[PDB]
């Protein structure tokens, strides 16, 4: 789990298989693409895969879930989010079983011993 | 014959053979390639004469011209140009590549033909070597930038400090302040 | 990079064939004492232990045991001392070892290359060179800049 | 595995410039004296070697090129050799190999 | 014609008596092979090479005499001498020293004749067999001193190990085999005498010096 | 295929001819089997001498200087030189014209100052590289001298004596060994594995756990 | 200030050796001409090399020599499966594109190498020794550490793997060690003394009879009544060796679909 | 100083280096280390890059 | 050992004697793909 | 060492490494290249690396070493006798401290213990 | 059967398995194993093939 | 390494045939 609102985007890139996919920071241009009023802290935004709820709040609430909250800026929140909880979840448990997949962890290329040197 | 083969040997002692044969005064000012220039270059020479052949028929000649250059693309190989490489077979001295014995990287390129792995990658050490930038010369009229600021540059003295890398000019690689607008492919 | 390229090239090989006594390759120790291990002797056998241990010396190619670098008993200068103190192959064995040991990487395989390429720096090439580009360049003239009809 | 793919162990700010990929700068990197100045600082490291640190250098030389040697044994022998019977603890204190 | 296929005609003289008196006329394929390689003046023997230069010659040369040939820049200062307003005299001498500076144009062609070549990456290519290296080996390299010093260093010494090799061969054949059985010798090693059979000691097999 | 030479030499092909038959032919060659065993073990039992005695310890600072070797470029200076006598030539073919006509009086005023010049650089470099070239030559013969002289004691070090005394029990060790039989067993060479294990009990313990102790400047091939 | 020469000067005492290996009329006559004019002739070229000037290789007609590369099986195809046989041909046939390409290094061996670890690892290293040899190991923390950072890590891996080899070599050296100092059941009990005064010259064939009815003349005044004779007294110590023979054993390699032991193959199919 | 500090990933190819399994079965049993995650890399002094 | 040491653990000289038989097993240059079109 | 007149290909190629050579039986064909007579036995011909040294020191007895030993079919044996002796002293060594690279050992892929798969 | 006795040599990448240098810095320290060489690979039975 | 190695473990005979390469 991440206690902040940062994190460093190489502490979850591996280090021994190829990248393909980043971690990246909430996508605050989607909050403008709201045309309705709203409330939004700025507070809240950073930390991860929560604005994309808050958004998904706001857009359930203006219109419903019936051809109304069918339009692109609506739809594109609510998959934001339920894929940022999808593959944070994902990265948060490769972090706790597989730490020595990413860089940045001393285990994914271990350095020796003095002793294993021989000298 | 294997005793023939040291005959200047037993005439001479130890020490004799050494500062002989072993301890030969370095005089690197010879040119010692002058044995293939005047060999290849005797190609063109001949040529000069062999062109001003009395043969009356034009195609008589055409049948000469075709012999000589058969005689020499023995040895150059390809006849396009810019398409590859001669070939000649020389021997084999102490004098092979006497001044670039201190490089490294050429004794590699022509010794070691190394074994590919599973893991297929060029050795790490290889690759660590390969990364200590080398020195680009600041000097650089290609780059219109440069063209006119380093009009105005004031070249000044740099105090040697006791090294062998001091990064007084620019630095090959591509991720450097001063090389960006290189391509290096 | 992006250099001056000529258009005819010779490149030298500086060939390791051994059976050419013309040249430095020509390995006289190894032909010497395999005659002299032919012939009935007393060291006979201590002849072939020599022979082996020679050929394991040249089996190690590191930066400390090279003609490159015109290491003692490794190189064609002193190919002859061989001739007279052929105990010397434990002595390149061990020493090898200590650099390696604590100077060293590992010991890696790999194919010893006997042919020695090398481009040979002539004058006449550029003549050559010059001669094709003169006749490029008066191409150019001669379709676009002759006005001479 | 891309093979452009390099780890660096120290902070580096790439540019954010169009048609260019490079390193701008490095965080928090401080200039240091001039090659001139160090040249005049080096200068009188020199003179003073140059006019008090030449007696009785001929010995502390013998001593440093003995202990170049690979092993032990063979130092004290270039020390008793070469040095003049020398110790082997009392000559690593003056080259400043003791603790 | 020239003095060149002349002089071929006095060294070929007779050769050209075989070809054109005797085989060229002899009878079928004889005659057919002599009369092909006939000597006499050359068909088609122009040498465009030779023509290429004295055309390029000659249409580079009226080029060089209007270059060179301008109203001086010294001259129109004065406003005496047949120039007062000349607006661009300053560029009066710049396709002179244009001409001039072609008289390096063979002299300094590529980038090995305009430095010293082998503190330059391409030459570390050509002499790797026209191969491609890291741009960083110049930088990569063993001390030239090492090689060379190093090189006489092991002969100069190697000529004293001969004489102590010499001293110790002579001083063990005066010695017993207990005691070059035992000296030297790992501690936990028993003597036991071996039964003695005539081995020579002979310095070098080939019999050197 | 290691130890060729030792192999052929024990199965007799110096002097003697195999049998012609696969059953005996195949029993030879496994027959030698503890004698490689034990002639590989003495090669790796010589004593260690001085590396600082035919080669220079390349890790010395002294040789951090990383210097070049500086050459002479003929082949540039000819080419240049071949250059400039062509541009003589095109003042000859066209004397007249440099000459008489004045609109390339320039020319002929100024031809040879920029010739001296071109000769200028071609001599400079060509005579710099050769004080370079002697420069070299003349340090590594004297920095050569000065280590020689400081370095001769090594060799009067009892280690050297170790050494060849040894290399020569070694040598009448295997004049000693001989084939005793031809029955193509390994008890061909009966008395020889007695000979050859007294000079291994002579350097070594056998009652060890390691007889054969690791030390960077031993035997490993 | 005279050139130096190579031991091969001394040899041959010419630079002008005209070594021709094609073994052709046309070619030994012309080379025999130009090997006895090289002294006057301005077409001559060099095969000796020297301090002064550079030489060239054995010549094959107007070509060059190289020997015929050896025998190696690795190919690469590109148009059909050649099955390309080193041991076919006497001379290597030239690589066709559209045929085949053969392996790298048509002159080369197998070679072990090393690295050369980074200059500034190996001066931590000298200090470290240093400082273990003088103040000893437990005083050289400070020393060790600088080679654990300044070192970069493949050279630290390195050091670690030379650790694992060594001792792997240190194995496999004492085993031998072990297999070499056995006391077979033929020597036990035997000792130094019991060893004969001989040398390698009485295992020889002079001494030493080969095992071979042909080796000298021992069996040449043998006529065949005495052959007859022969193979009746062998006949009759067969009558009490031939009592015994081995039991079969089971077949380990007879399911065809298991992976078969290397057993050592029969003398004959 | 950083590209000293420029290393690559996976380093070299783990097969190609002695393994335990073997060293087990030629008489050696390897002791198993922990990574060493307290020493930090830097680079040398300048006279040396 | 000569001012050095070397650390390795208690060596067995049993393991010379290990009974390993060898077993067959055919290397293929030119052999099969994973996919094919 | 090889104690034997035959040796399975297979054993001296690799398992984990690029196969850029072998170590082929000997070239009989070269044999019947030397135009002088000459006695051979078969018994011989198998074995490593001698085939070529007989035929070395058949050429050099016919001819010496001057400029009649210097022919194809007798430079080809004597070049072919130093480069096998030489291949087959690194394979032995690499046979003696590296097993595990070649096909056929059991160390170049170890199967594990039944003690190792948790059942 | 052949097939199924067709394997490809060095299997897979070991860096993407469990590292022994972090076993032990998690608390267990693995016990070196040694190889089995007295195992025969076969085919199954021709219903699994 | 060849992308078309494989290592097998019962024997094989290949055919010595022109063009062609199979069991
Ligand atoms: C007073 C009147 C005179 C009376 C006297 C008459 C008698 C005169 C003869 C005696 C005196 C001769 C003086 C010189 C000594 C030479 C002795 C000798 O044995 O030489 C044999 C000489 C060398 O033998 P070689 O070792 O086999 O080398 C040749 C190989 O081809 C080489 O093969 P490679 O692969 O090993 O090498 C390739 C080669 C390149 O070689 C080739 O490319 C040629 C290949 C042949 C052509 C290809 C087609 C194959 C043809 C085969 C069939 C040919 C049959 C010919 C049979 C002729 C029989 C002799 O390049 C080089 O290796 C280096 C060459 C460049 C080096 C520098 C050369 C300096 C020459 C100096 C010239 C000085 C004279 C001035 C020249 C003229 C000025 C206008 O062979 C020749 O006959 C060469 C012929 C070349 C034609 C010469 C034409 C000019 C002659 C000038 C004569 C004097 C001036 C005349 C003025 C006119 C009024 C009088
Ligand atoms: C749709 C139909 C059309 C399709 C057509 C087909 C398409 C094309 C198919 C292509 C096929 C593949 C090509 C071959 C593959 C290999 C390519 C390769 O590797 O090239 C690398 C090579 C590397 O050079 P680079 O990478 O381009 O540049 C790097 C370096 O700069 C290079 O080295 P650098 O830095 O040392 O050079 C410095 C520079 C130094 O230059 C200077 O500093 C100042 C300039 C001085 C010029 C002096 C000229 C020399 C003689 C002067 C003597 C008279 C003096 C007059 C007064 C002078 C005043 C100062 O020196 C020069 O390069 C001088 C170049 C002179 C060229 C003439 C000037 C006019 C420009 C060319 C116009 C004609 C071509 C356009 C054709 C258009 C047709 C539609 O490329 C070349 O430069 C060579 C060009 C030729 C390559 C093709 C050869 C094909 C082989 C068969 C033809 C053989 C020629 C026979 C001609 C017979 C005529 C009857
Ligand atoms: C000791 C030995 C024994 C000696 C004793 C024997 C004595 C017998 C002597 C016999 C004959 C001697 C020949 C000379 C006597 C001539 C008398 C006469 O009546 O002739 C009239 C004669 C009649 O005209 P013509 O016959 O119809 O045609 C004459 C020419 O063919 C073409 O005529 P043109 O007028 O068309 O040529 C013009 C050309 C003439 O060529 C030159 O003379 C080169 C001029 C370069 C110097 C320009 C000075 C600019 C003012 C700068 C002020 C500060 C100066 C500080 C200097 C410090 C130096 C480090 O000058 C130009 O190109 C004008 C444009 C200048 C460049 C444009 C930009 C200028 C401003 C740049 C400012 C940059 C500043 C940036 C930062 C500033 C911050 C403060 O005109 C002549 O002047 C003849 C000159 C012949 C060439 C002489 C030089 C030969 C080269 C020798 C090698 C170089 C050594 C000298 C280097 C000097 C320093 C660079
Ligand atoms: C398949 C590709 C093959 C490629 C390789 C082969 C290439 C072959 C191309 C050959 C083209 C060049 C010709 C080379 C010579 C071959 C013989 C020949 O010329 O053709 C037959 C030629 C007949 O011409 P043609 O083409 O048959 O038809 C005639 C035309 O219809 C009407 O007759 P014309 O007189 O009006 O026409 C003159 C004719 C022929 O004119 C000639 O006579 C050619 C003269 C060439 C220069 C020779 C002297 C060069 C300096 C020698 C320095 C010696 C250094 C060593 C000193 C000793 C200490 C080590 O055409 C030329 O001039 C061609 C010249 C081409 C340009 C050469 C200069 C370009 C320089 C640009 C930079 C390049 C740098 C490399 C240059 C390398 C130079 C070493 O024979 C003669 O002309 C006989 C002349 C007899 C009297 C000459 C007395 C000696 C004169 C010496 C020069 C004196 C002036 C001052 C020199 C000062 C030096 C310090
Ligand atoms: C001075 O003012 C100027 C002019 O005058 C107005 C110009 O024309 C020009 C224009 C220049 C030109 C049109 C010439 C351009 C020439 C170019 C580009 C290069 C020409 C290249 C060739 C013709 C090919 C030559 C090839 C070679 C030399 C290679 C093979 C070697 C050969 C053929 C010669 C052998 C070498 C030797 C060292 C031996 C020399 C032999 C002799 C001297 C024998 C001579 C024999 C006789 C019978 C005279 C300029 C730039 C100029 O500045
Ligand atoms: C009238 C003279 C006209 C000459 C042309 C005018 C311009 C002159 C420019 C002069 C520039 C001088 C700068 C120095 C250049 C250096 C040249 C060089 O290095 O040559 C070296 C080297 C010396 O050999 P080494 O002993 O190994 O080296 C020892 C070094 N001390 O010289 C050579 O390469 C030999 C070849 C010289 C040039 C070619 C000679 C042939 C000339 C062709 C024309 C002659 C035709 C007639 C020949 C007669 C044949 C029977």
């Amino acid at each position: 789990t991440i206690f902040a609102e940062t994190w460093e985007a190489s502490e979850y890139q591996y280090r021994n298989k190829a990248n393909l996919k980043t971690l990246p920071v909430n996508h605050l241009g989607k909050l403008a693409e709201l045309k309705f009023d709203f409330v939004e802290y700025k507070a809240h935004q950073l930390i991860a895969c929560h604005l994309y709820e808050r958004m998904t709040i706001h857009c359930m609430n203006q219109y419903g879930l019936f051809k109304d909250f069918y339009r692109p800026e609506c739809l594109d929140a609510q998959y934001y989010f339920k894929t940022c909880v999808e593959l944070n979840a994902a990265y948060g448990i490769q972090k706790k079983f597989f730490p020595e997949h990413f860089v940045g962890s001393p285990y994914a290329r271990p350095v020796p011993q003095f002793q294993q040197l021989g000298l | 014959d294997f005793a023939e083969l040291l005959r200047p040997l037993r005439s001479l002692s130890f020490n004799q053979v050494v500062d002989r044969y072993v301890l030969i005064p370095p005089n690197h000012t010879f040119y010692r390639n002058w044995t293939y220039e005047k060999f290849l270059g005797g190609f063109g020479l001949s040529y000069l004469i062999l062109r001003e052949l009395p043969l009356r028929n034009f195609y008589a000649r055409v049948f000469v011209m075709y012999a000589f250059a058969a005689k020499v693309l023995d040895h150059l190989g390809n006849p396009f140009p810019f398409s590859g490489h001669g070939q000649i077979v020389a021997a084999a001295d102490r004098w092979n590549h006497w001044d670039v014995r201190c490089y490294d990287n050429v004794m590699k390129a022509l010794k070691y033909i190394r074994i590919p792995t599973v893991q297929n990658n060029i050795p790490e050490a290889t690759r660590w070597y390969g990364r200590q930038p080398g020195h680009l010369l600041r000097a650089d009229t290609y780059w219109i930038p440069n063209l006119v600021s380093q009009r105005f540059a004031k070249h000044q003295p740099a105090h040697w400090d006791g090294t062998q890398n001091m990064p007084i000019f620019r630095l090959a690689d591509p991720k450097h302040k001063d090389s960006y607008m290189v391509q290096f492919r | 990079t992006s250099e001056s390229v000529l258009a005819y090239d010779y490149k030298l090989w500086y060939l390791w064939s051994g059976v050419s006594n013309l040249d430095e390759s020509f390995d006289m120790f190894f032909n010497q004492y395999w005659a002299l291990s032919l012939s009935t002797s007393v060291f006979q056998l201590f002849y072939a232990v020599i022979l082996d241990r020679y050929l394991s010396v040249l089996f190690q190619n590191t930066p400390y045991t090279n003609d490159w670098f015109r290491m003692m008993l490794h190189s064609k200068e002193t190919a002859l001392i061989w001739l007279y103190h052929p105990e010397l192959s434990w002595h390149i064995n061990g020493l090898n070892q200590f650099f390696t040991y604590f100077y060293g990487g590992i010991l890696e395989f790999v194919y010893f290359d006997k042919s020695n390429p090398d481009m040979c720096i002539l004058v006449h090439t550029l003549w050559i060179h010059l001669l094709i580009l003169f006749l490029i360049f008066t191409g150019f003239v001669t379709i676009l800049f002759s006005f001479y009809g | 595995m891309q093979n452009t793919t390099n780890i660096v162990h120290v902070p580096v700010h790439m540019g954010h410039t169009h048609y260019f990929d490079y390193i701008d700068s490095f965080p928090k990197l401080k200039e240091g004296p001039t090659l001139e100045e160090n040249h005049i600082t080096n200068q009188k490291i020199l003179r003073e070697q140059l006019i008090s640190g030449q007696q009785g250098l001929e010995q502390n030389l013998c001593l440093r090129n003995c202990f170049k040697l690979s092993q032990k044994r063979y130092i004290e022998f270039c020390l008793d050799r070469k040095c003049g019977g020398a110790d082997f603890q009392r000559a690593a204190t003056i080259l400043g190999y003791t603790k | 014609m020239n003095p060149i296929q002349k002089a071929w005609l006095k060294i070929l003289e007779p050769v050209s008596y075989v070809i054109n008196e005797k085989m060229a006329k002899r009878t079928g394929i004889i005659g057919k092979l002599g009369r092909f390689f006939a000597i006499g003046p050359r068909e088609y023997g122009v040498h465009p090479i030779n023509r290429m230069f004295i055309f390029m010659n000659r249409k580079y040369m009226a080029f060089q005499a209007v270059a060179l040939h301008r109203y001086s820049f010294v001259k129109s200062l004065t406003h005496n001498g047949f120039h007062m307003l000349r607006v661009f005299r300053h560029f009066a001498f710049v396709l002179p020293a244009t001409v001039l500076a072609g008289l390096g144009l063979f002299v300094y062609w590529g980038d090995d004749n305009k430095c010293y070549s082998p503190d330059r990456f391409p030459y570390l290519k050509k002499r790797a067999g026209d191969m491609a290296l890291p741009l960083n080996s110049l930088n990569q390299r063993t001390s030239a001193h090492y090689i060379e010093i190093n090189a006489i260093y092991g002969a100069e010494m190697m000529k004293r190990y001969h004489k102590v090799w010499e001293n110790i061969i002579e001083e063990r054949s005066k010695a017993t085999d207990q005691e070059k059985k035992t000296r030297y010798a790992h501690p936990s090693y028993q003597y036991s005498p071996l039964p003695v059979v005539s081995i020579p000691n002979v310095l070098n097999p080939l019999n050197l010096q | 295929m290691d130890n060729y030479f030792t192999a052929i030499t024990l199965l007799g092909l110096r002097d003697q001819n195999l049998p012609p038959f696969k059953d005996a032919r195949l029993q030879r060659y496994k027959s030698i089997k503890k004698m490689i065993d034990l002639i590989e073990t003495t090669t790796k039992l010589a004593p260690p001498m001085p590396v600082e005695l035919f080669m220079l310890n390349p890790t010395d600072p002294e040789w951090d200087d990383d210097m070049t070797y500086p050459t002479i470029t003929h082949a540039t200076a000819l080419y240049k030189s071949s250059a400039l006598a062509g541009n003589l030539f095109l003042y000859a073919y066209n004397y007249n014209n440099f000459t008489a006509n004045i609109r390339l009086r320039t020319m002929r005023y100024l031809f040879p100052v920029v010739s001296l010049a071109i000769f200028g650089n071609i001599y400079w470099d060509y005579r710099s590289q050769l004080v370079k070239v002697n420069l070299f030559d003349e340090y590594i013969q004297a920095r050569a001298q000065e280590l020689v002289k400081q370095n001769e004691y090594l060799l009067e070090h009892e280690d050297v004596k170790r050494y060849v005394w040894w290399y020569e029990d070694l040598k009448e060790t295997l004049a000693r060994v001989h084939r005793q039989a031809n029955n193509h067993k390994a008890c061909d060479f009966k008395d020889s594995e007695i000979i050859l294990q007294d000079f291994i009990r002579r350097y070594t313990n056998p009652k060890d756990n390691l007889p054969i102790k690791f030390h960077p400047q031993g035997q490993t091939f | 200030k005279a050139p130096g020469q190579i031991y091969a000067y001394d040899i041959h005492n010419t630079h002008y050796p005209y070594v021709n290996i094609k073994q052709d009329s046309q070619t030994q006559l012309l080379a025999s001409f130009r090997r006895s004019i090289a002294s006057i002739n301005p077409f001559s070229y060099r095969q000796v090399p020297s301090q002064d000037r550079a030489a060239f290789g054995l010549r094959w007609g107007n070509a060059w020599y190289a020997p015929n590369p050896y025998p190696n099986g690795i190919h690469f195809d590109r148009v059909f499966p050649t099955h390309y046989d080193p041991l076919a041909e006497t001379n290597r046939t030239k690589a066709n594109l559209q045929l085949i390409k053969y392996a790298p290094g048509n002159y080369s061996t197998l070679v072990v190498t090393s690295e050369k670890l980074p200059r500034p690892c190996i001066r931590t290293i000298q200090n470290y020794r240093r400082c273990q040899m003088v103040n000893g190991t437990e005083k050289c923390n400070s020393e060790a550490q600088d080679i654990l950072a300044i070192c970069p890590n493949w050279a630290l891996d390195h050091m670690k793997e030379k650790v694992r080899f060594y001792t792997k070599a240190l194995a496999i050296n004492n085993q031998t060690y072990i297999r070499a100092m056995q006391v077979e059941e033929y020597n036990q009990g035997r000792t130094v003394a019991d060893v004969a005064p001989k040398t390698w010259i009485h295992g020889t064939r002079q001494h030493l009879r080969p095992d071979t009815m042909w080796a000298d003349d021992r069996y040449t005044n043998i006529t065949q009544t005495e052959i007859n004779e022969a193979i009746k007294r062998v006949e009759a110590r067969k009558a009490r060796e031939h009592e015994k023979k081995p039991v079969e054993q089971a077949n380990v390699n007879a399911n065809t679909g298991e992976q078969p032991v290397r057993v050592e193959k029969s003398l004959y199919p | 100083r950083m590209r000293y500090l420029t290393e690559d990933p996976a380093g070299d190819d783990p097969l190609q280096k002695t393994k335990d399994e073997h060293l087990v079965d030629l008489g050696f049993i390897p002791k198993v280390f922990g990574a060493n995650v307290e020493v930090r890399k830097r680079a040398p002094h300048d006279k040396y890059l | 050992y000569e001012d050095f040491v070397f650390t390795t653990p208690y060596f067995q000289p049993e393991s010379t004697f290990k009974s390993v038989p060898k077993l067959f097993s055919d290397i293929l240059l030119g052999g099969v793909e994973w996919v094919y079109t």
